[PDB]
Formats: C-alpha cells, sequence, structure tokens
C-alpha cells in the first residue's frame, strides 16, 4: 500500500521505513492488528458503556458461588468492569486469546493453508483457517471458524480485496486514534470529554489485578503517568 | 597480521574515531610473547571485561529494585531492600566463596586446552579467537547443554552475523563498564556523575575486598544437615 | 536415532520433535547415543503410565470410596477405611501401617527387575530399551520363569488385546504417549494443590492439605532404622 489518501503520502517522520523487508512486515502487521484491536475494544467499550449487560450467571457461574452479571456490571465504565472480573475468568480470556495469537503466528499452519513466512509477515493479518487437514485433529471439528464464519465474504475480487484491506486499514488507523482518545477521555484529558464516562483505572495497562503469586505490586500509583 | 585485524576491528566498532590507542599497549610485549599473544591477550581481557560489566549492569538493576528468587536460598538472609552494593554483604561467607569458584571453574574450563581442543581451537594468545568459550565436551562426565547458547538457536548464524555481533558486543561492553562504574563511582563520591545523583546511596565498605563486610555463617541446607 | 523425529510429528503434527534442551544429544550414561533416546524413551512411557494409575487412583480414593475389606493382620489392625478417614490421599499412604507399604514397594522393585532382565526379555524376543529393543514392553510373567504357574501376564491379563491390527497398536502406542503426558500434568496438578493452596486456576477449595512430604514415601510411624532421624526437617 503506497498511498491510500492521495493528499498525505508517506508520512514517515521517525524513518522508519525503507527498512528490511521483514521489519517492513513485522510494522504492517503490528499496525493492522493495533488497529483491529483498537476497533474492537472500542466498539466492545461503546456497547458497555451504553449497558448491555446480557442474562447471565447462573448454576454456578462464579465457582461455587453465584454472583450476577449486571452486578459486576454495576461497576461503572469497562475500565471498572475489567477489574470487577475474577482471576480465573480475566486469565482464562488470555489464554484464549493467547491461543488465537499463537495459532495465527502458527508457520506449519499458515504453510499448509497456501501463505507466507509467520510472525504475521507475507500477507500480514491472515488468520490461518482451523478446519479440514492437519489441524484439531484430537476431537474439536471447529465448526464456526475466525474470519467469515458464516461465509458471508465466500466469493471477492481481488481489487475488491485489496480495497476492503485498505479501507480496513484507515479505519484501523481512525480506531487507534479513536480508542485512545476514549481512554484518555475516560482519564480526564483529551478534548470534548461530556458524555459522563465515568471513572478511568490506574492506567488501563495494568491488566489484572487482585491476583495470587505476583500480583503483590504496590507499584501502580506512580511512576509519573 | 596482528595490528592489521586491530585496525579492522577498530574500524568496524567506529569508523569516525578508529584505531585509538594513545597508550600504545598494543605495541608493548607483556610477556617477550610477539605481537600476536599480546593483542589476543588484550582482546580476551576487553570481551571478558566487557560481559562482566553487562552482567553486573543487570545484576545491579535487579538487585536495586529488589528481584528476590523465592524460598531457602541465599536470599533468605538478604533484607528486603538494601541496594545492590549491601547485596553482597548479606549472603552467607560461604556462599560468596562457592560463587567465586564456581567463576574460577569456569574461566579454568575457557582456558584449560583439553577443553579447547576438544572442539578444535587453540589458546588465543596462541592463535585463537579471542572471547571464546569452549563448550563443554571434555568434563568427565556428560554436561547437558553448552554455556554460550544453550539452547542452540545461534548455530544457523552467518559469519558476516557474527562478525557484527562481536562488534555490537565490545561496543556495549565498552558503555557498560562506563554505566557501571558510574554507578560505583556514585556510590563511593558524590557528585561525579550528575544524572545519578541522589539515586544511588553511600556505601562504606570496600568494594574491592571480597570477604570485606563478610556475610553472616547460617546453614540453609535442611534434610540430613550433619553439617550444624 | 533421528527416528523419534517422524515419532514426535506422529503425536503432534503441528509441533514436530520439540527439545529446546536438545535432550537427545545428551549422552548422560556414556553409551551409544540410541542407549540415550532408548532411556529417554522408556522413562517418558513408565512414567506416563505411572501417572495415569496415580491419576485414576487420587481421582476415585478422593471422594469417599473404599474397599469393605479388611487388611487387619488377626483380631486388630486397619479397618481399611480408617486410612480413608486420614484425610485426603496423600495421608492415607502415611497411614498403611509399617508393612503395606514396604510390600507395596518391594513389589514395584520386583516388577521393575522382572522388567530389567536381558534374559526374560530376550526369551519374550526383545531386548533391554537401551540395548535396541522397544521401549516400553514388559515381558512375559510366564514364559520368563515363575516354577509355579500363574494365571495370567501383566500386560494384556484376560487377553483382550490379541490378534489386534499393528497399525491400531502403534496408534495405541502413541495415544499412550500423550494421554501419560497429560496425566502427568493432572497429578502433579493434584499433588501441588495438596501442599500449595494458591496455585492453579481450578481446584480451589477441593484439595486436602496433607502437613507433610508427597515425596517422602516412610512416615513418621514407621519403625525402620533412621527414618525418624532422617525425618528431623522439613523443608519447602
Ligand atoms: C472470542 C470471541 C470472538 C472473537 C475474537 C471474534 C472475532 C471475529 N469475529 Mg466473531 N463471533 C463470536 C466470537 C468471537 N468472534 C461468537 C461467539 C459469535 C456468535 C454470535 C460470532 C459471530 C460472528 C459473525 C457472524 C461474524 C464474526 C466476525 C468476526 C471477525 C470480525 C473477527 C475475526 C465476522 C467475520 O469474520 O466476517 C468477516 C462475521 O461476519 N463473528
Ligand atoms: C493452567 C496452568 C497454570 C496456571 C495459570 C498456574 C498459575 C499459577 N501457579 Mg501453578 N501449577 C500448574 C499450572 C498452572 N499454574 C501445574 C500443572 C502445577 C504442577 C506442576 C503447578 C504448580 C505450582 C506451584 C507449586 C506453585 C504454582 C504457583 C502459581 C501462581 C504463580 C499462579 C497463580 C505458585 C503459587 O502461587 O504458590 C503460592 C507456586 O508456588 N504453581
Ligand atoms: C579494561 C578494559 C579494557 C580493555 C582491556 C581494552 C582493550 C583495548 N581497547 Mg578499549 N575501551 C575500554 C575498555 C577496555 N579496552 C572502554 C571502557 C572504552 C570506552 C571509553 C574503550 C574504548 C576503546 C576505543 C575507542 C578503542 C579501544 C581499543 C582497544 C584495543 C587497543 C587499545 C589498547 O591498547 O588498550 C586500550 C587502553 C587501555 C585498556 C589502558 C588501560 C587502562 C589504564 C592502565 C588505567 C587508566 C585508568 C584511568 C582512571 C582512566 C582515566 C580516564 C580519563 C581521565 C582519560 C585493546 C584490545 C581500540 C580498538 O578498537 O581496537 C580493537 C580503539 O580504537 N578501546
Ligand atoms: C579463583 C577464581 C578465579 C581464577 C583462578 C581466575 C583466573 C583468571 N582470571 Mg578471573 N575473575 C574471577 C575469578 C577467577 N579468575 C571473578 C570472580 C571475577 C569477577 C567476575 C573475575 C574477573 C576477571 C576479569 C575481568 C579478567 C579475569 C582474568 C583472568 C585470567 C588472568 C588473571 C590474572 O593473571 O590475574 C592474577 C591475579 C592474582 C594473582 C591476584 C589474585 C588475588 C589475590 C590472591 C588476593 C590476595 C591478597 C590478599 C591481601 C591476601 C589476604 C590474606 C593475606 C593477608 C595473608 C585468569 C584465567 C583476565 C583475563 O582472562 O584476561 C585475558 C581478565 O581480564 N578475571
Ligand atoms: C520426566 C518425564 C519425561 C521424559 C523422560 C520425556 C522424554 C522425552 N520427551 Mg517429553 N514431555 C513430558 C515428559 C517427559 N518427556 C511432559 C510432561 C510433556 C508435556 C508438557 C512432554 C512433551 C513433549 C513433547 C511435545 C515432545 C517431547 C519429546 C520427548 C523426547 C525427546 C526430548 C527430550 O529428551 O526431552 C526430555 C525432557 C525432560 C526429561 C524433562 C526434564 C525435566 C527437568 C530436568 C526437571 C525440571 C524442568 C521443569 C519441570 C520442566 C519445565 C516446566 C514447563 C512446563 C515450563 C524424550 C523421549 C519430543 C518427542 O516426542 O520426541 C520423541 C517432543 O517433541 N516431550
Ligand atoms: C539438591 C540439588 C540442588 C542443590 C542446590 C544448592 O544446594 O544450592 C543452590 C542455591 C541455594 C539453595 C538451596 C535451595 C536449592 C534453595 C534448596 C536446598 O534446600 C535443601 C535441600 O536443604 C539447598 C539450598 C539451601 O542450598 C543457590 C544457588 C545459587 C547460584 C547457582 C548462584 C549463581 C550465581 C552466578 C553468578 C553470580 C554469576 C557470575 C558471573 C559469571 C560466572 C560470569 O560472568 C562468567 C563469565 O565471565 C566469565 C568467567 C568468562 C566470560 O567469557 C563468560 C562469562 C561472562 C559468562
Ligand atoms: C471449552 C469449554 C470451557 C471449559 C471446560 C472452561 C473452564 C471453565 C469452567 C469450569 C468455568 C466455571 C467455573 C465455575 O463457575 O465453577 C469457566 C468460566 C470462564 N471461562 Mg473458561 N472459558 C473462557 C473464559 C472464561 C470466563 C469469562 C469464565 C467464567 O466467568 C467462568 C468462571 O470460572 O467464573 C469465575 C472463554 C472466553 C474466551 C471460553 C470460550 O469458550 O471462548 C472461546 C471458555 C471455555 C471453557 N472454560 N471456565
Ligand atoms: C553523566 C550522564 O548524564 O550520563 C549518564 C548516562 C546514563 C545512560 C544514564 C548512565 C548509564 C548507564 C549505562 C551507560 C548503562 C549501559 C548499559 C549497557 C550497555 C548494558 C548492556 C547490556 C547487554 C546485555 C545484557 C547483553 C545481552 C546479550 C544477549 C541477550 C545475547 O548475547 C543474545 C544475542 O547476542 C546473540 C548471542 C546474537 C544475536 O542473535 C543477538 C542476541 C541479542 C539475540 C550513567 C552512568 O548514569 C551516565
Ligand atoms: C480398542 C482397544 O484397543 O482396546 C483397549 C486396549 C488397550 C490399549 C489395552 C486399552 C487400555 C488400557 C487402559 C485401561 C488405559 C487407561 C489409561 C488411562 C487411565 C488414562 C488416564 C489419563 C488421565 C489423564 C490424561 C488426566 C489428565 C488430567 C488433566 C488434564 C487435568 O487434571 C488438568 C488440570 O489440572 C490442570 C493441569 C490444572 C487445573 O487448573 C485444571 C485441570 C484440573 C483440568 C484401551 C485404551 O482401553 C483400549
Ligand atoms: C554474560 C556474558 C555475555 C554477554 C553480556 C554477551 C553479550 C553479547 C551481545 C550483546 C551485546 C552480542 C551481540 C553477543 C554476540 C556474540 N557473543 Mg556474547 N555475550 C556474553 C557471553 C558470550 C560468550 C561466553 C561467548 C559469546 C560469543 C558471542 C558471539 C559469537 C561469535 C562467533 O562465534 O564468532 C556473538 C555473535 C561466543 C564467542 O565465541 O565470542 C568470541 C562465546 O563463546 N558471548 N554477545
Ligand atoms: C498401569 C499402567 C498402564 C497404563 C495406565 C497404560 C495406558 C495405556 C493407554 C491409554 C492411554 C494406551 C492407549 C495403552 C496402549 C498400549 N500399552 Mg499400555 N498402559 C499401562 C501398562 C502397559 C504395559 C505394562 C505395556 C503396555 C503396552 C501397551 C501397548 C502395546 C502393546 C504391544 O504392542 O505389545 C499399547 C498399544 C505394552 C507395550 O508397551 O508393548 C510395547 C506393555 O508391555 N501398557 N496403554
Amino acid at each position: 500500500a503506497k498511498k491510500l489518501n492521495p493528499t498525505v503520502g508517506l508520512w514517515d517522520p521517525l524513518g522508519i521505513a525503507e527498512t528490511s523487508p521483514e521489519t517492513i512486515g513485522w510494522f504492517r502487521h503490528a499496525e493492522i492488528k493495533h488497529g483491529r484491536v483498537a476497533m474492537a475494544a472500542f466498539v466492545g467499550y461503546c456497547v458497555q458503556s451504553n449497558g448491555i449487560h446480557f442474562p447471565w450467571n447462573i448454576q454456578g457461574w462464579q465457582g461455587t458461588p453465584v454472583v450476577s452479571f449486571a452486578d459486576i456490571a454495576a461497576a461503572g465504565g469497562p475500565a471498572d468492569q475489567w477489574d470487577a472480573l475474577s482471576t480465573p475468568a480475566k486469565l482464562q480470556i488470555l489464554g484464549v486469546i493467547g491461543f488465537l495469537e499463537m495459532w495465527s503466528e502458527t508457520s506449519v499452519v499458515l504453510k499448509a493453508d497456501g501463505q507466507e513466512h509467520y510472525v504475521r509477515g507475507g500477507k500480514p493479518g491472515y488468520f490461518p483457517k482451523l478446519s479440514r487437514s492437519d489441524e484439531m485433529a484430537f476431537p474439536h471439528p471447529v465448526p464456526l471458524n475466525l474470519w467469515d464464519p458464516f461465509g458471508f465474504t465466500s466469493k471477492m475480487t481481488p481489487e475488491r480485496k485489496e480495497k476492503a484491506l485498505l479501507a480496513e486499514v484507515n479505519n484501523g488507523r481512525l480506531a487507534m486514534i479513536g480508542i485512545f482518545g476514549m481512554i484518555s477521555a475516560s482519564k480526564g484529558l483529551q478534548v470534548p470529554g461530556l458524555d459522563t464516562v465515568g471513572i478511568k483505572p490506574y492506567a488501563g495497562e495494568v491488566m489484572a489485578p487482585f491476583a495470587a503469586g505476583d500480583a503483590s505490586l504496590p507499584f501502580v500509583s506512580g511512576m509519573l503517568e | 597480521s596482528a595490528k592489521a585485524d586491530l585496525e579492522a576491528f577498530a574500524k568496524e566498532c567506529n569508523p569516525v574515531v578508529g584505531y585509538w590507542d594513545p597508550l600504545g599497549l598494543a605495541d608493548l610485549p607483556l610477556w617477550g610473547q610477539d605481537q600476536d599473544a599480546v593483542i589476543g591477550w588484550l582482546r580476551h581481557s576487553e570481551i571478558k571485561h566487557g560481559r562482566i560489566a553487562m552482567a553486573g549492569f543487570v545484576g545491579y538493576i535487579a538487585h536495586a529494585n529488589g528481584f528476590r528468587f523465592g524460598g531457602i536460598g541465599p536470599q533468605n538472609v538478604v533484607p528486603e531492600g538494601a541496594s545492590a552494593p549491601e547485596v553482597w554483604d548479606s549472603i552467607p561467607f560461604l556462599a560468596k566463596l562457592q560463587i567465586i569458584g564456581a567463576i574460577g571453574v569456569l574461566e579454568h574450563i575457557s582456558e584449560d586446552k583439553n577443553f579447547l581442543a576438544a572442539d578444535g581451537m587453540k589458546h588465543y594468545m596462541r592463535g585463537g579467537k579471542p572471547g571464546y568459550f569452549p563448550t563443554f565436551s571434555a568434563n568427565v562426565h556428560p554436561m547437558p547443554l553448552n554455556l554460550f547458547d544453550p539452547f542452540k538457536w545461534s548455530k544457523n548464524a552467518s559469519p558476516e552475523k557474527k562478525a557484527k555481533g562481536l562488534v555490537t558486543e565490545t561496543n556495549n561492553g565498552r558503555l557498560a563498564m562506563l554505566g557501571l562504574f558510574g554507578f560505583l563511582s556514585e556510590s563511593k563520591i558524590p557528585g561525579s556523575v550528575p544524572a545519578l545523583s541522589g539515586i544511588i546511596p553511600s556505601y562504606d565498605g570496600d568494594y574491592m575486598q571480597p570477604f570485606l563486610p563478610t556475610g553472616p555463617d547460617t546453614s540453609l541446607w535442611t534434610i540430613g544437615n550433619l553439617w550444624a | 536415532k533421528a527416528e523419534l523425529e517422524s515419532l514426535a510429528g506422529k503425536l503432534n503434527p503441528v509441533i514436530g520433535y520439540w527439545d529446546p534442551l536438545n535432550l537427545a544429544d545428551y549422552d548422560q550414561w556414556s553409551q551409544g547415543q540410541e542407549a540415550a533416546i532408548g532411556f529417554l524413551r522408556h522413562a517418558e512411557i513408565k512414567h506416563g503410565r505411572v501417572a495415569m494409575a496415580a491419576f485414576v487412583g487420587y481421582i476415585v480414593q478422593s471422594n469417599g470410596i473404599c474397599w469393605p475389606w479388611a487388611l487387619t493382620g488377626g483380631p486388630n489392625g486397619v479397618m481399611h477405611s480408617d486410612i480413608l478417614a486420614a484425610g485426603g490421599p496423600a495421608d492415607q499412604w502415611d497411614a498403611l501401617p509399617t508393612a503395606s507399604k514396604l510390600q507395596i514397594l518391594l513389589f514395584v522393585g520386583g516388577l521393575e527387575l522382572w522388567s530389567e532382565n536381558s534374559y526374560v526379555l530376550g526369551l519374550s524376543g526383545e531386548k533391554h530399551y537401551m540395548r535396541g529393543g522397544k521401549p516400553g514392553f514388559f515381558p512375559s510373567i510366564k514364559k520368563g520363569g515363575i516354577p509355579h504357574p500363574v494365571p495370567f501376564d501383566l500386560f494384556d491379563p484376560f487377553g483382550l488385546s490379541k490378534n489386534a491390527s499393528p497399525e491400531k497398536k502403534a496408534k495405541g502406542l502413541l495415544a499412550e504417549i500423550n494421554n501419560g503426558r497429560l496425566a502427568m500434568l493432572g497429578i502433579m496438578a493434584f499433588v501441588s494443590e495438596s501442599k500449595v493452596p494458591g496455585s492453579v486456576p481450578a481446584l480451589a477449595g477441593k484439595i486436602a492439605p496433607y502437613s507433610g512430604e508427597v515425596m517422602a514415601p516412610f512416615a513418621a510411624s514407621d519403625n525402620l532404622p533412621f527414618v525418624a532421624d532422617m525425618l528431623k526437617s522439613p523443608l519447602f
């Protein structure tokens, strides 16, 4: 992608461009992944701030105790919702995300799918398909998938695919601006805060507080921030 | 061949500075031992100093922050937060002795001609590569994994990549020597390094005496502790 | 060997031969390299079998299940459920009088001695697992000796594995290796949950405390020599 918008061009003040091809592929992969994660996080934050608490948490859904999903949802914004879940829940969610990331980085599965060098190198952003042959052979047939589980993208031309990829890159850049702006607006800051937007965590980057084994860290008070 | 290699390595280390030898130690026969052995000794000692300084800088950060292993071991005697000069002040005396002994064992293995000639190498003064460590393959009882590459993920490296790695190692070693003695100098005299003023507390004991302020004599070994 | 590459691929086609330590090159016994891979394979298979046995034993001993037999020795002794009344399945081993643990350990030792014997292994047709041969193979208790006839052999006592498909036997060996690794993880998770309460996401508040050592077979009640002198200092 040379330039989606002709009026901008190649805005590379840091000089990271014109580098090794593996470095450029890793940079493009990081940009696409950060944009997709930011868009998903912004959508989830908007849904949580509006209030979409599910009718769930029955039959021992908290580890013999039964704490309602609305009780976890009655803490404020998404930042307070990420600090009210139990340690096993956050740990298993992070484990599922890590399993998906490791399956995406898998060069054996990518080469079976007909791709290029892994760690999201050639054709970055391509999630490997968890189906068919030589993958997930031990039960777990995976009737769904990651990309297009319902097959809405069954047929698409290469030019249409490239245009959709460029649109996804532009929307990912806009979402990387927007989700960070929303988190900053939660933490005071930004421009036109408004909209209540509750309170904010210590930094949002604390991850899993109130855990056991390595969570005895009173260091989240300072370090400027 | 000796000074020419020395010029080439100095040029690769820094194209601007190049060969900088104001003292001319690369012309002094250190033991009446020609030129090749003298530059081999000098390069080996520079590389060893740089590696030890890089490890010491990382360890100084780890001890100054407070990064203990866990239980039972020598970390249990060290108080929780004493700054890095004082963590080699509270470990037991035999722990210091055995640490220095294991370092000497590693140096002796790195110098023993049986280990060097096992994997086809000679002494750095006698014509070997300076800073090289022979793997383990002479030590009577077998050793599980080597010291340079423990998991052997660097076996596919090109010779050009290895040369650039050596140049980066030497530059990082020099800069880490400078940083580590910035720390040690600020721990002794105030106002030497202006950036580190007020971060590192002052220390009274001697840094160049290993067993000065020697640690206690405690037995941390349980189960069958016949050495009470 | 280098055949263990293909065996690791057959165990899991995604992750092949996985050895960061490169322990197949480690010649720990200073024999041939073939002997080293043979020892490692036999150790893995034996560890796995012991782990599945211990896992099922832990599961069926952790919830109020005990045999209605006696284990008394004559008008007095354990009622065979007083060991169940000692706590979870780690105080139960430390409550089996004195001679019970001795006879169990000696039975396992004689079984391993029968495993290792080249005259017994060679009479079945195989060899020792490092001197070629097949790893994990238990020789017949009938053909090798034992002058009084015994009813069954250890492997397949009732005979419900005879004339099986050889590829089915290879698939069973691979499944044995995989389930052995999984069972080792399970049984060490349980043993960690005995002593350490804060470990693992699951299993919270479901495991007995067992203020003792899991790795100490003989307990403080044994009247063997030393033992009490050997238990005069605990650890972590
Ligand atoms: C003990 C550590 C040590 C050792 C053995 C070497 C060894 C070497 N260096 Mg070297 N170097 C070091 C640390 C060291 N360096 C540090 C910390 C820096 C960064 C400042 C450099 C920067 C450097 C450059 C830029 C170059 C070398 C080069 C060389 C090689 C030839 C020069 C020579 O004869 O030695 C160097 C001289 C000595 C080691 C003198 C010994 C120290 C004296 C006796 C004590 C002085 C103490 C005193 C307080 C210092 C005051 C500092 C200040 C007031 C001036 C030789 C292999 C040349 C090269 O690249 O060849 C490959 C070269 O061009 N060095
Ligand atoms: C017993 C352990 C031991 C041994 C045998 C060696 C051996 C060696 N080291 Mg070495 N080293 C060690 C530990 C050891 N190291 C430790 C723990 C460190 C810190 C991490 C280093 C850091 C180090 C560096 C940085 C360098 C070496 C180098 C060397 C080599 C040459 C040293 C030399 O000629 O100096 C000989 C030194 C002495 C004879 C002095 C020894 C100290 C004496 C015994 C102290 C006693 C004095 C005291 C007053 C007595 C008290 C009692 C009295 C009152 C009666 C040699 C292979 C050099 C090298 O390889 O360059 C090519 C080099 O540059 N070493
Ligand atoms: C002690 C039991 C044991 C033994 C003897 C073996 C033996 C073997 N394994 Mg193996 N394995 C084990 C347990 C064991 N495994 C477990 C529990 C798992 C699941 C996590 C696996 C998963 C596994 C895979 C995926 C593969 C092997 C392979 C192999 C073979 C060659 C590699 C090798 O030598 O590694 C031997 C490793 C050890 C002996 C472990 C060392 C134990 C140390 C000394 C103790 C402390 C370390 C610590 C507990 C381990 C790290 C914890 C980790 C969870 C973070 C060899 C036959 C390869 C193969 O199939 O080739 C035939 C292969 O690709 N293993
Ligand atoms: C039972 C088997 C295990 C026993 C272990 C043991 O007994 O103790 C173990 C123990 C404590 C303990 C115990 C427990 C384990 C906690 C529990 C037990 O509890 C019981 C049973 O009761 C016993 C107990 C209390 O002891 C602590 C161990 C500590 C350890 C092992 C500390 C290493 C420092 C390395 C340093 C400082 C590096 C220096 C730096 C070095 C070496 C170099 O720079 C080398 C190098 O420069 C050279 C020379 C040349 C260069 O070219 C290359 C480089 C640059 C590389
Ligand atoms: C494959 C099936 C499966 C099993 C067998 C388990 C194990 C397990 C048990 C036994 C409980 C209940 C224990 C109890 O209450 O007794 C439990 C729970 C949670 N889990 Mg894990 N888990 C995920 C993370 C998560 C969260 C948020 C919670 C809970 O809130 C709840 C919980 O523990 O509450 C404190 C995700 C999301 C990415 C997915 C998934 O399918 O997405 C792809 C799964 C799937 C599985 N989980 N998980
Ligand atoms: C007065 C003033 O204001 O100035 C201040 C400035 C400043 C900066 C604040 C100060 C300071 C402190 C300083 C200068 C600190 C310097 C510290 C330094 C320079 C520390 C090196 C570590 C190197 C390591 C650990 C090597 C790892 C090596 C590794 C991991 C490997 O070998 C692996 C690998 O290599 C292979 C084998 C081959 C390749 O595949 C590459 C890789 C990596 C995979 C001072 C003192 O206060 C002074
Ligand atoms: C058709 C045919 O060939 O006939 C026969 C012939 C043949 C060959 C003789 C057969 C046989 C013999 C037998 C009887 C074989 C039996 C094998 C047996 C008994 C196998 C047990 C495994 C136990 C496991 C894996 C436990 C895992 C344990 C796990 C995974 C855990 O606990 C995980 C977990 O703890 C963690 C790690 C952390 C926690 O936070 C979470 C939890 C708690 C979940 C067969 C197979 O019957 C078939
Ligand atoms: C704690 C100690 C320590 C530190 C902090 C450290 C730092 C770095 C850095 C980062 C600054 C780089 C980039 C780097 C790279 C290389 N190291 Mg070092 N290294 C340390 C230890 C050793 C030992 C023991 C050996 C060794 C070697 C090599 C070779 C191989 C060259 C070749 O085979 O040509 C390369 C490329 C081996 C060698 O032979 O050096 C002559 C060898 O024996 N290194 N090393
Ligand atoms: C209590 C301990 C124990 C457990 C828990 C256990 C579990 C499983 C599982 C389930 C995960 C499977 C799938 C499985 C499969 C096979 N086992 Mg087990 N097995 C145990 C003990 C033994 C012994 C003692 C022997 C043995 C063998 C085989 C053979 C091959 C037979 C043949 O090819 O001759 C196959 C296919 C024999 C052998 O290894 O022969 C090379 C042999 O001697 N097994 N085994």
